[PDB]
């Protein structure tokens, strides 16, 4: 509505799991981050197989 | 204290072709050396 963009930083859940909530709601995260209209990262610390 | 748990489970779920999966009492699996970060990413790294 407003024309300001932006940007999503999880730190503990899959993007794909925060676009799936917010699915039923009728918003299309989906469609903004294909877009570049909104952006989503998730960080966490250890991968696999070495230290946190 | 993960890859034997893993093994395990998978060869059971193999086994019975599981499409359900229920972890009673895991409460006490988290139980390694007084580490916290370590039982936090073996239960992520399961589920």
């Amino acid at each position: 509505d407003h024309g300001e963009p932006g940007v999503f930083v999880t730190f503990e859940e899959r993007p794909e799991d925060i676009v799936n909530n917010v699915a039923s709601l009728g918003f299309e995260l989906d469609k903004l981050i294909e877009e570049e209209k909104i952006a989503i990262e998730h960080i966490a610390v250890d991968p696999s197989e070495v230290a946190e | 204290d993960l890859e034997g748990l893993f093994l395990r489970l998978e060869l059971a779920i193999d086994t019975v072709g599981a499409k359900r999966v229920v972890l009673d009492t895991i409460e006490s699996l988290f139980s390694a050396f007084s580490n916290p970060a370590i039982l936090r990413a073996e239960i992520r790294r399961l589920f």
